């Protein structure tokens, strides 16, 4: 009786037991438990996956079937599906029981739990949808719920303007996703998962490039690749568990997921896989520089997100997408931890600044969340002890994976990315914990109160980052791939260069110790170099000038209203119909109106003389050359 | 028998004791809903014009029994879906305008009920004569409804109707005259059969085409529409019936199959470019415009522009997506216009946006009926519309891939409307209004909620009353 | 006054040399971070529009 | 249930309008029959795939052969044109 629909519909009740709310509190202690009981039965299903059947949930309905298509509400739960669902159930559950004591006071505080729970519902139907249609249903619901959700507040800039440039930049992926879906339905019939995997044996083995780069535009838009990536930084400024779902497991992660359920056709188009490589190769370095500079700790973790998925984009570009799947699981468990850690330390400080320059003591002045985010930071730095050694340093091995040539460059690219990934965590950790006390507000231990059982969210995910690395050892394993005999990462696993394979972590330890050595000697932040270093840190602090999109949007809204200026030229095709006729009226009434009250005989008599003369003369003009048609056109010059 | 409703006309004559003449005018349309619903229990299969009535009575004055049927032949067919679009909307206008009658007179309801029956007869028409005699008989009632009861400069507003949608109309008169003088017959339900050769099959296409260009607007004139929408008189049919009056996509589907079996010479080099740059330009016209009704009027132009490239696709997916936009937009957009008119104009009397912003902080559930409804206009992952413009983009991409490859930016420009609109509608200051009143009027809640459920309940696409490619394809 | 205005505007240009994109932003300020995370809505009387309401 | 008799549309001289309607009815039914055959093909292909695991080339190719043969056909009905004097496209 514990069927797969209880893995979905229970989360749906999270909306329906909150639409008929009438309960100012208590929606926590009901709805969060209602997500917990989904999470544990999904774990029971994952434990049940020794046998590896496929529960199809197909006749929910039939959506439409007219000619050569049959979209059904199809729900198969695959091995590729379960990794992401055991991510999002765990992350969502821990956000739920993280969100209880935090964000307790609001003018409306039930809408928050309700929206993120029903968001988890549309995220899970995004993942478990067995076609491309329900894939779109979830993949579009999550963004337009994020419009309502990251704008949970009703403030000026940091949410309400921000939700537009979040969702509209999602919408740039939405439109070309619909375009690629149209090319799917021209080429393929069923528009599912099942038939499409069988149809990689094409008519003539054609291009298929406009199948997948159209969806890769969405894989730029979702999963925040460099063509448009400012919206993570701009949708950062919602409340912090929203940003937790935004960067760890749900929002930014579907952009890899629609690549993964389309892993069949990546294996038959290398020409898109090459740009899949190099775009993420650009994003790793871009994220590295911006999260070096900009001093908002939520921005540092938010750019650490796109850094850690840039080499996942490289990994799917290197066909070893099992490693990409495992890394998405591990990264989800990472920024599950570090976000609610940062939300805890924001909550404890009275000022609640999102800076780093005002913190000083995450020493024994507040030591617990330091230990938790220390675990999570060593987790980010690919340290050898835990799943950071597993979630990375196998992707960077795959960069060296030499079934591809002209591939040696991205090893160094990801190497620089990993060094910068280490200096992220060191940059925040010294400035929070080992630095001198920065802001003298909350002086006499006014931040000493540590939050409210928020240990219990953080402790389970800390276990799932420390010793869940032993678990899920996938790198000779089945795990439902497609794998078209190109690379298979076998040569990448066996005997790369020891001066390369071992250097990637020794440099990590060296750079971590060096950024820790900025305490005893302070010149990295110093020296105030105007002509070189100041402008460099400025131009890398403004999101690598992603505000050049303000030379792309607000430099064309003016063109969008020059379109309005043109649309008034269309009234200039109608205004004169009420104006040039209103000159024609005075022109027609001014002729033969010399006296016009007296003497009106003479006007009319000379007029009918002109009538018979002009008409007989124009009969003479007619029957000699009929082409001469100016004598009427000059008469239209009067009226 | 015969006089069973003339006795009810005596009931209507004595019913003016209670001097409203409104509740009877609502119960009449309420009975008309069932009188169409029982009629929906007949059109089973076999794809011919099921019912029949002549109603111009060649050998009578009101009957249908002859052998020389020189009459109007008003009847039903697979049009009936639009009729099932119609009769659940006709009371829903009046109930949406039940309070703000603006007591100059009661006959406003009689005008709205009148055009509500007239476009039902438009959908019940069959012949070119019969379709034309109903296709503009709305317009005097439209003109009286704009001229009195409007808010803005009615002398500017009402004349644009009888300029433009009479202009394209009596251009359509040319094509109707020419095909009625070639065929000497006009039974469009019975004549998908003509040896009409091209180059005189072409100019009749032009004469029909610029007509429907005027009705469902394109970039040669589309300013026809939004100033009718600007001075929009009296919430119930300020827009809503003139929003269903641009379901002259029934003209482009009912006509233009049965004697335009050869019109591919002007299918792709004319309709697709004139559609595509509307969906670019006219949808791009909603950035700086400040009237609250004009920005959804242009959205209506955009949705119909999507739908007609679906129409001209020669694929059954395109036709069916067009028809389901014809019901879907006619669900979502009358709800939005009832929002801005019935409970957001009447609270404030002002339709600009610049000092209008700030909601959700004293009208809570108004914003919840705003954002999902604006998403249902956005494109919406579920069926408020989606499968409409989805299948329309499918057919448009099938017939020509490049213009569809630009036309998929419709979803971006659909977002550009409402998601500029909504966040600078619900931004929490509201410092120029005085915290007006209750949001849902408890019957306005019903009128918005019926259209909301009617949008959302098209999830399982019900195509039962449409053998879709019955007569619109080519080899 | 000439040299004073000279050095004052020279230090003004020197001040613009060290413009900084990412300021301190104390939380109550309009810098944004705490700025009106939930506005306390002022309580006014509802004014019913329609007579039949 | 019921099975109307096909009329062979090209054969009846276009005034006996009940026969014309029954001809176009029958032609559209024949369109839907080949469509439902295509649906049978897809329902077979999904079962071949989910039985196959990785076994595309084993026993699932020969479905896909006549699948991508049958898909550009079996779609539309139009009208059986009179003379086809002018071709294009
Ligand atoms: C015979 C033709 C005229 C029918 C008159 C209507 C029959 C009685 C129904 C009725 O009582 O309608 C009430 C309304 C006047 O109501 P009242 O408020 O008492 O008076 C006005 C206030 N000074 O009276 C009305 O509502 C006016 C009637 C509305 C129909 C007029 C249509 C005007 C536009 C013409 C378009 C083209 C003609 C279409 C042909 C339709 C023929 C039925």
């Amino acid at each position: 009786i514990s069927l797969i629909i209880i893995l979905p519909c229970i989360s749906w009740l999270f909306p329906l037991f909150f639409g008929r709310q009438l309960g100012y509190v208590f929606v926590t202690r009901m709805t969060s438990t209602l997500i917990i009981i989904t999470t544990l039965i999904t774990y029971y299903y994952f434990y049940q996956l020794l046998g590896n059947n496929n529960p199809i949930n197909l006749e929910l309905f039939n959506y439409l079937n007219i000619d050569y298509l049959d979209i059904n509400y199809n729900f198969e739960i695959d091995a590729l599906t379960i990794t992401m669902l055991l991510a999002i159930t765990t992350i969502s559950s821990m956000v739920h029981i993280y969100s209880i004591g935090y964000m307790e006071t609001d003018p409306h505080q039930v809408r928050f739990f309700s929206l993120l729970s029903m968001f988890t519902f549309w995220m899970i139907i995004l993942v478990t949808g067995s076609n491309y249609f329900v894939l779109f249903v979830g993949w579009e619901f999550i963004g337009v719920t994020s419009y309502l959700l990251i704008s949970f507040w009703v403030t000026r800039l940091q949410a309400m303007k921000s939700a537009l440039s979040a969702v509209l930049m999602n919408r740039f992926g939405d439109a070309f996703f619909v375009l690629g879906l149209c090319v799917i339905a021209y080429v393929f019939g069923t528009l599912n998962y099942s038939t499409i995997f069988a149809t990689a044996y094409l008519i003539n083995t054609d291009l298929l490039v406009l199948i997948m780069l159209a969806l890769f535009i969405a894989a730029m838009a979702k999963s925040a690749q460099f063509g448009l990536h400012n919206w993570l930084t701009l949708a950062m400024e919602g409340p912090t568990p929203v940003s937790s779902l935004l960067h760890a497991a749900t929002l930014v992660t579907a952009g890899i997921y629609l690549l993964l359920r389309s892993a069949n056709i990546l294996e038959y188009t290398p020409t898109v896989l090459f740009i899949i490589l190099w775009i993420g190769a650009l994003t790793t370095l871009s994220a590295g520089l911006i999260a070096i500079c900009s001093n908002d700790l939520k921005r540092i973790i938010a750019l650490s997100t796109m850094s850690q998925l840039g080499m996942m984009t490289i990994a799917i570009g290197l066909s070893a997408y099992n490693l990409a799947l495992f890394h998405l699981l591990g990264h989800a468990f990472f920024k599950a931890l570090l976000f609610m850690s940062a939300g805890s330390i924001i909550h404890s400080i009275l000022n609640e600044s999102q800076d780093i320059r005002t913190y000083g003591g995450l020493l024994s002045y507040l030591p617990y969340t330091y230990i938790c985010i220390t675990i999570a930071s060593l987790s980010l730095m690919a340290m050898p002890g835990l799943t950071g050694y597993y979630t990375k340093d196998i992707i960077i091995e795959s960069t060296y994976g030499s079934y591809s040539i002209s591939n040696y460059v991205v090893y160094w690219i990801a190497y620089l990315s990993a060094v910068l990934t280490c200096v992220y965590s060191m940059k925040i950790l010294y400035l929070t914990f080992y630095s001198n006390p920065n802001n003298n507000t909350i002086t006499y231990y006014n931040a000493h109160e540590s939050n409210i059982y928020i240990t219990l969210p953080m402790f389970i995910l800390a276990i799932f980052a420390m010793f869940a690395g032993w678990i899920l050892k996938d790198i000779g394993t089945h795990i439902l791939p497609n794998n078209f005999s190109y690379f298979d990462t076998e040569f990448s696993i066996t005997q790369f260069y020891k001066l390369l394979p071992l250097i990637s972590a020794i440099l990590v330890s060296i750079l971590i110790v060096v950024l820790n050595e900025f305490f005893a000697i302070v010149f990295n932040l110093n020296n105030k170099y105007i002509n070189t270093v100041y402008s460099i840190f400025n131009q890398k602090l403004v999101s690598d000038q992603i505000l050049n999109h303000f030379i792309i949007f607000k430099g064309l809204v003016t063109s969008g209203n020059i379109a309005h200026h043109v649309d008034k030229g269309s009234l200039y095709r109608l205004g004169p119909v009420g104006i040039n006729r209103l000159l024609n009226k005075a022109s027609y009434n001014v002729i033969n109106l010399s006296s016009n009250t007296r003497s009106s005989l003479s006007m009319n008599s000379m007029l009918i003389l002109i009538t018979i003369v002009s008409l007989l003369l124009l009969v003479l003009v007619m029957n000699v050359n009929f082409i001469i048609v100016i004598p009427v056109l000059i008469s239209i010059l009067y009226i | 028998l015969l006089s069973s409703l003339y006795l009810f006309n005596r009931i209507l004559a004595w019913q003016g004791n209670v001097k409203h003449f409104y509740l009877f005018a609502s119960n009449l349309l309420l009975l008309f809903i069932v009188v169409l619903y029982i009629n929906f229990n007949t059109f089973s299969n076999s794809f011919q014009f099921n019912f029949e009535l002549f109603n111009s009575l060649n050998p009578f004055g009101l009957s249908n029994s002859d052998i020389s049927n020189g009459l109007l032949f008003g009847i039903d067919g697979l049009s009936l879906t639009f009729i099932l679009l119609t009769v659940l909307l006709i009371p829903l206008t009046l109930l949406g305008n039940w309070y703000n009658i603006n007591f100059n007179s009661n006959l406003y309801y009689t005008l709205v009920l009148a055009i509500g029956l007239v476009i039902l007869l438009n959908f019940w028409a069959l012949d070119y004569i019969s379709f034309y005699i109903l296709f503009e008989a709305t317009l005097p009632l439209l003109f009286i409804l704009i001229h009195i009861y409007g808010s803005s400069d009615s002398e500017r507003a009402s004349f644009y109707v009888l300029m433009f949608t009479l202009s394209g109309s009596l251009f359509m008169l040319l094509s109707i005259v020419v095909i009625s003088i070639v065929l000497n017959t006009t039974n469009f339900i019975n004549h998908n059969l003509f040896v009409l050769s091209l180059d005189l099959q072409t100019i009749i296409w032009l004469g029909l085409f610029i007509a429907i260009m005027v009705k469902t607007p394109l970039f040669p004139i589309h300013v026809w529409l939004p100033v009718v929408h600007s001075e929009s008189p009296l919430a119930g049919s300020m827009i809503l019936a003139g929003l269903i009056l641009k379901l002259a996509l029934y003209a482009i589907l009912r006509l233009l199959l049965p004697l335009l079996c050869e019109a591919q010479i002007l299918y792709t080099p004319m309709i697709y470019i004139i559609s595509l740059l509307t969906i670019i330009l006219t949808s791009l016209a909603t950035l700086r415009q400040i009237d609250l009704k004009v920005i959804i009027a242009y959205s209506s132009i955009s949705h119909m522009g999507i739908a007609i490239l679906g129409v001209c696709s020669n694929t059954s997916l395109g036709i069916y997506g067009s028809i389901v936009l014809g019901v879907a937009h006619g669900f979502v957009s009358p709800a939005l216009f009832l929002i801005v008119g019935g409970i957001l104009y009447d609270r404030y009397h002002i339709r600009i946006v610049n000092y209008y912003k700030g909601l959700t902080t004293y009208m809570p559930q108004l914003a919840t009926y705003i954002i999902i409804l604006s998403f249902a206009n956005i494109g919406t992952p579920l069926t408020g519309n989606f499968t409409g413009e989805f299948l329309s983009l499918q057919g448009g991409f099938i017939r020509n891939p490049i213009i569809g490859g630009i036309s998929c930016i419709s979803v971006l420009l659909a977002a550009i409307y409402q998601l500029k609109l909504t966040n600078k509608l619900t931004g929490g200051i509201s410092s120029i209004y005085m915290h007006r009143t209750n949001d849902v009027t408890i019957r306005e809640k019903f009128i918005m909620n019926i259209l909301i459920i009617s949008t959302l309940i098209i999830g399982i696409c019900p195509q039962i009353m449409y053998n879709l490619l019955y007569w619109t394809v080519n080899n | 006054p000439r040299l004073l205005a000279r050095t004052l505007d020279e230090t003004r240009a020197h001040l613009y040399e060290f413009r900084h994109p990412d300021p301190i932003v104390p939380p109550s300020f309009p810098g944004g971070t705490k700025y009106e995370r939930n506005v306390p809505p002022r309580m006014e009387k509802i004014m019913q529009h329609n007579l039949y309401e | 249930h019921q099975r109307p008799e096909l009329v062979s549309f090209d054969d009846i001289n276009y005034n006996d309008h009940k026969k014309v309607r029954e001809a176009q009815e029958s032609y559209t039914r024949e369109q839907f029959i080949r469509l439902e055959a295509l649906k049978t093909v897809r329902k077979a292909l999904e079962k071949c795939y989910e039985e196959s695991g990785p076994n595309h080339f084993e026993d699932c190719k020969n479905l896909a052969e006549q699948y991508l043969d049958m898909l550009p056909t079996h779609r539309l009905q139009g009208y059986l044109g009179y003379q086809r004097n002018d071709p294009s496209k």
